[PDB]
């Protein structure tokens, strides 16, 4: 989601405002060396501002099968638009 | 190593006194009575070496 | 059979000792239904009856023209003679393993495979005969009275087997005893080796429970 | 507010003397002491048993 | 009417078994709604006299401190022991859990660094333990929980009752011995329904419960009093003062073995049945005075269990016991007659091995590996009934906090942890958890 | 420290009491099969019972009780059964347990120890 | 002489005692473990 | 009231389990008093249960069920008497002693009464323990409503 | 000798036709039927 | 001396001349090539000296073919199991 | 970065069996000369 939300933001001319912090008081979302966490950061990382956690904002498909069985994509109806359900390129 | 020669040594007496007190084939039950890994015979030889 | 084939393939692939005890009894109770139903098999071929279904009494009289209201009459009474006091309409629930219908008689047959042979005959004779004789008695008042044109007769025969098959044909003088008794000898076997092989030796004693609260 | 203003009381008191008495009185009880003359006295000499 | 019957009544059966049996009806006064402070102060009156009967107190002769080179505190309630524990424990972890809080100080000692106070403590237990298998197995079997007791006493004839004297004590023993399944179950056919009959009313136990408005009990007080030969250490009758002696003299030379370390922990280690940990529960719990009137409600009774059965065993514990132990053919009709699940029992015992095998490395095929190690690891599932005010859940947290908040009898009391922090754990809940 | 017994018959006597038997579990079947395997590969007709170790002899009878209790009583019949088995399908003549005290290997080396065999016909 | 550890007495060979012309067999006691029952005259349970 | 709960009334009662054996349960082998056999001088003797049950099952061949317990001591005249030395026991209440046949046959009718009454449990009988305050409860409310 | 199992499995180990000559000298008409390659 | 005595010993008691070693299964003849391996370099080189050894060891006193160690990493269990699941046997015979 | 690495582990870091039976061991036995010098040099008083 930060690599689509980041694409949008490159498209659209701004970038993600991103601020090196060794604590945040608050719940705030960061970067570390594993991935992207949400919590309170006691270790100086990078802090992306503008970032709410909402937790408040919480049927048939048809599925394409390509790659030999290695990437799925799905939609919701024959109009829907196609995105990619699932991937074994993980690591 | 010392508190089951000891074990022995005293199970030894037993029996020999109990034999002294019956008529006990002293001998033979010597040759026939078994102490954790050692005979009676042997326990018997290992107290004379 | 094909259920006898099924049940060598599963057995064949397990070591000696290493079967815990409700596994061997219910291959066991697997085996002895096999046995069953192949002693079924060979009476079904011998009347060439082909009544792959088992039907009850109710169906059975059916079949044979009895109409609907005078069983349903006699539903609602009770056997006298019955040691537990079980309804008719039960007693016409249950399905006996084979029928036959020639005009007016009609034959039932209990089979029981097993080494005391007079205990399961007086079993399967307490079990059936007491009903069906009711049957016939209420059968030969209607006939008195008027609602059939011809009185029907009842008849119950009860043969058991013995497990080495000596006495079958004794019992039943039919052309096919040979490829039977060889078959059956077989599941002897394969009951025996699971009994007293495949069976662990820390469990021999939960499976001699198991028998004798499940067959004794 | 209970076990400090009781323990001031004369009743206090008055129950351990009748404890030690009774314990004597139940020592005195066994079979061998029973048909036996006994005495004792208690604080001060003051209660005498 | 408890609280007044916890004193007069002499249960004669020895010090742990007195103060057992005080702390319990305290506790149950407790839970018909007497207020913790005075089912605290019952307790400690209890605990005193009990003390002074036998001696134990410091003051007099069977002082554990002038025999033993360990603290008072420190010394097992089976020998000269301090019974001040606080009602909050003894309601919600036990009455032998002292033991089990001392054992498990022990071992936590003896790592990290190997002094000899820790040892002299696991030699203590080591005697309690050889003591107490010289008697029938069975008397660990339900009751009171204890690694070990001294046995004291029966100062009244077994010709009072008409059948004890028909089968011998060895009899029974050995009778005890080869059938060790009629220690879960019942028997059923008449031929062992009546020894077990005729070994139960041998037991001391209820011998005492037979004989306890009776003036033969006079005797053992007595016996007490005096300090005459009244326990054992071998075949022989000998006084506290020997068994004392003796456990000193057996725990200065005792040498740790890693089989009785295994054991120990066996002790230690959780339970298979679901308890709740109490003493990390009471050890971080922490209790705030809210400066509110006390509101005086109604009464109703909640069950309090402290003790539940996994859910994994369809059958109960004593019945897969029983029929693992159970060689003979009637053994195991009656093991099967008693079982709700006969067919499901060889499932059952396959997972007791595996969840043993996991957390212990002892492995319950060996006989006496099981014989040994099931009573310290099945415990009773008895079900107890607490009166409470309000609107108290019917869970053994809600029924705990309760307690905790009753402790002031005018002062509001508010718990500081507030949430769940239950830890109803067995040794099948790391194998679900893995 | 000093003990004489006098009555010794009477002392073990005194210890005689019944109901502690250790009973075993029994194979009827599996009973006569390893009976027939001691028959056929060993000659217990070559060395007297007379002249045997009593301290052989008492273990040779301890795993052999109550072998028979189940199997003289009712005997065609299991040695028809047992044939069954062991005609219709081959069965092991070592996993075999006639009862649960049985043990193989103690049971072979005793019987090899009271009735030695030559070697070279196993092996030649 | 105390702690004496009868039930750790094994027999090996046949155990034989004689008393006023009556030949007893030990070894099933020391296979028992009941040797200190019979050494101090002490009550046990035998199966017949 | 009964008609409306015939199923769970026949289950309740069934599940008293009748044909298990009657000295195998611990209600009857627990040391609460019970009179024993007419000695000679005349008088009642106080026993305790778990003796008249080892007094039984040595006497008897087999042990018997509450059914069958009940056929064999059919024709014994009950008997009573009153305790020699009070209580003696936490589960003792009461201050008469009956014989094993009255125990038997108290037994039977106890059972099958408080199997057929405690379906009506949650309206009429206050069963204690559980639900005893349920139905006063709702009687209160129908009262005051 | 795992390198030769993995590559190969159709020609038998040396090891397998050692023991077939040690059969032959012991009892021949009782060996191994061998019809597959060395190594 | 032991590896001798074992081979003889299966020689007798299993018939190894009935199925082909090509059709068997390559998980199974892994096995036993690993529990035969190095029985050859042993024996064949030096055998009458061997086999009379043998000879003399088993006339004299009696050997059980149960405890033959051929080799530190031989199991009589699994290699008896292998050989009976590889090359049956009727046990008819053996019971009758 | 490989300091970075070993906060991230450590913060993360559970109580392992195992683990503690390690240091335990190590701590108790392994380096039981190292410690017992330490005492030593602890426990010496020197006066001038």
């Amino acid at each position: 989601m930060m690599d689509e939300v980041s694409k949008e933001l490159i498209k659209c001319g701004m970038r993600f405002n991103t601020e090196q912090v060794q604590g945040v008081r608050h719940m705030v979302l960061f970067k570390t060396e594993s991935g992207f966490e949400w919590g309170k950061p006691n270790i100086p990382c990078i802090v992306y501002k503008n970032c709410v956690l909402r937790t408040s904002l919480r049927h048939k498909f048809m599925i394409t099968i390509k790659d030999d069985g290695l990437r799925a994509i799905a939609q919701h109806d024959e109009d829907s638009p196609r995105f990619l359900l699932a991937h074994a390129f993980h690591t | 190593g010392q508190q089951k020669d000891l074990a022995a040594l005293k199970l030894c007496i037993e029996v020999w006194r109990w034999c002294k007190a019956n008529s006990a084939p002293y001998r033979d039950w010597f040759q026939a009575l078994w102490f954790e890994d050692k005979t009676f015979s042997e326990w018997l030889d290992r107290f004379c070496r | 059979m094909d259920k006898y084939r099924e049940i060598h393939n599963k057995l064949k692939e397990f070591s000696p000792g290493t079967l815990t005890a409700v596994e061997c009894i219910d291959y066991l109770d697997r085996l002895y239904a096999v046995r069953h139903d192949i002693v079924d098999q060979m009476i079904k071929h011998d009347w060439s009856d082909n009544k792959d279904s088992e039907e009850a009494i109710g169906k059975v009289l059916l079949f044979a023209g009895v109409p609907s209201n005078i069983i349903t009459a006699l539903e609602k009474k009770i056997i006298p003679n019955h040691p537990t006091g079980k309804s008719l309409k039960a007693f016409f629930k249950m399905t006996p393993d084979n029928y036959k219908i020639s005009g007016t008689t009609i034959e039932f047959v209990e089979v029981t495979v097993t080494a005391d042979v007079d205990k399961g005959i007086r079993e399967k004779k307490l079990k059936y005969e007491a009903g069906l004789t009711y049957i016939e008695q209420e059968l030969h008042k209607f006939f008195l009275k008027g609602e059939i044109p011809q009185p029907y007769k009842i008849t119950f025969n009860v043969v058991a087997v013995r497990t080495d098959g000596s006495n079958i044909t004794t019992q039943w003088p039919s052309r096919r005893n040979d490829g039977v008794v060889q078959y059956m000898r077989l599941v002897q076997a394969e009951i025996s080796y699971v009994r007293e092989h495949l069976i662990k030796t820390e469990e021999r004693a939960a499976l001699e429970a198991m028998f004798n609260l499940k067959f004794n | 507010y209970l076990i400090d203003v009781l323990k001031k009381t004369t009743a206090w008191h008055i129950g351990h003397l009748i404890r030690d008495i009774t314990e004597s009185l139940i020592a005195h009880s066994g079979l061998k002491r029973s048909k036996y003359w006994s005495l004792h006295s208690y604080n001060n000499g003051n209660v005498i048993l | 009417k408890i609280l007044l019957g916890s004193l007069s009544d002499l249960p004669g059966l020895g010090y742990f078994d007195d103060l057992a049996a005080a702390q319990s009806r305290c506790v149950k006064a407790l839970d018909l709604g007497a207020s913790p402070q005075v089912a605290q102060l019952a307790v400690a009156l209890c605990t005193s006299k009990v003390e002074r009967l036998y001696g134990t107190a410091p003051g007099m002769v069977n002082h554990p401190a002038a025999y033993l080179q360990v603290k008072h505190t420190d010394t097992p309630i089976p020998l000269g022991g301090n019974g001040a524990m606080s009602i909050m424990e003894l309601a919600t972890a036990g009455i032998g859990m002292s033991d089990k809080n001392l054992l498990k100080r022990a071992l936590l000692g003896y790592s990290h660094k190997r002094q000899k106070s820790m040892l002299y403590i696991l030699g203590l237990f080591k005697f309690l333990m050889k003591l107490s298998d010289e008697t029938f197995q069975h008397e660990r079997l339900g009751q009171f929980s204890f690694i070990g007791k001294v046995q004291w006493k029966i100062f009244t004839p077994k010709s009072e009752f008409e059948f004890a004297d028909m089968y011998t004590s060895k009899f029974l023993e050995l009778w005890s011995s080869q059938h060790v399944t009629y220690d879960y179950i019942i028997p059923k056919g008449r031929d062992n329904l009546l020894i077990y009959l005729v070994r139960k009313l041998n037991d001391p136990s209820i011998v005492t419960a037979m004989t306890m408005q009776s003036p033969l009990q006079l005797r053992f007080r007595m016996q007490a009093k005096q300090h005459m030969k009244v326990c054992r250490l071998d075949g022989e009758w000998v006084t506290f003062r020997e068994v004392l002696a003796a456990a000193n003299s057996f725990a200065e030379n005792y040498s740790a073995t890693s089989q009785d370390m295994d054991l120990f922990q066996t002790l230690t280690s959780c339970t298979f049945s679901k308890e709740y940990a109490w003493k990390d529960f009471l050890n971080g719990i922490h209790c705030d005075v809210i400066p509110t009137k006390q509101v005086q409600r109604a009464k109703v009774a909640r069950t309090f269990t402290v003790r539940e059965k996994d859910q994994i065993i369809q059958n109960s514990i004593p019945a897969v016991i029983g029929y693992k132990f159970a060689v003979t053919v009637e053994e195991m009709s009656d093991v099967l007659d008693t079982a709700k699940f006969p067919d499901s029992l060889s499932v059952d015992l396959k997972t007791m091995k595996d969840g043993v095998y996991r957390e212990l490395g002892l492995d319950i095929s060996l006989p006496d590996v099981m014989k040994r190690i099931a009573p310290m690891l099945y415990k009773s599932s008895k079900s107890r009934v607490v009166i409470v005010q309000g609107n108290v859940e019917g869970t053994a947290e809600a029924i705990c906090r309760y307690w905790l908040k009753s402790m002031s009898l005018v002062k509001t009391i508010r718990v500081k942890p507030h949430k769940e922090v239950l830890q109803a754990v067995s040794i099948f809940n790391r194998k679900e958890d893995i | 420290g000093i003990v004489k017994i006098l009555e010794p018959v009477r002392l073990i006597k005194s210890w005689v009491s019944r109901g502690l038997s250790i009973e075993k579990v029994y194979s009827p079947v599996n009973i006569i099969l390893m009976s027939r395997y001691i028959s056929k590969t060993f000659n217990l007709s070559t060395k007297q019972v007379s002249l045997l170790d009593p301290y052989d002899l008492t273990e040779l009878e301890s795993i052999v009780r109550g072998w028979g209790e189940c199997v003289i009583d009712q005997f065609e019949s299991l040695d028809r059964e047992a044939q069954n088995m062991v005609v219709n399908k081959g069965i092991c003549p070592e996993d075999v347990i006639p009862d649960s005290l049985f043990s193989f290997r103690h049971t072979m080396v005793l019987l090899r120890r009271l009735f030695p065999q030559d070697s070279i016909s196993s092996f030649y | 002489i105390r702690d004496i550890r009868y039930q750790a007495v094994d027999a090996v060979s046949n155990v034989w005692f004689i008393h006023k012309g009556v030949k007893l067999y030990l070894n099933p006691i020391i296979s028992s473990g009941l040797l200190e029952n019979f050494m101090k005259n002490l009550p046990a349970a035998i199966p017949p | 009231v009964l008609a409306t709960k015939s199923s769970v009334v026949a289950n309740s009662i069934l599940s008293k389990n009748w044909e298990e054996p009657y000295f195998s349960q611990t209600r009857n082998i627990s040391l609460k008093g019970m009179s024993g056999q007419v000695q000679e001088d005349g008088h009642l003797s106080s026993s305790v249960t778990i003796i008249e049950a080892i007094r039984y099952l040595s006497n008897s061949r087999h042990n018997p069920s509450l059914l069958k317990l009940y056929e064999e001591t059919r024709e014994q005249k009950a008997m009573a008497r009153i305790v020699r030395k009070y209580q003696r026991t936490e589960a003792d209440r009461g201050f008469f002693i009956t014989t094993l046949p009255t125990r038997c046959r108290l037994e039977i009718i106890e059972d099958y009464y408080d199997a057929i009454a405690k379906n009506i449990s949650e309206e009429y009988i206050s069963y204690g323990g559980e639900k005893k305050i349920l139905a006063i409860q709702g009687a209160l409310e129908k009262a005051l409503r | 000798a795992a390198y030769s199992l993995i590559m190969n499995r159709a020609k038998i180990s040396v090891d397998l036709f050692m023991f077939n000559d040690l059969l032959k000298l012991i009892n021949p008409r009782n060996t191994l039927d061998l019809s597959g390659l060395e190594t």
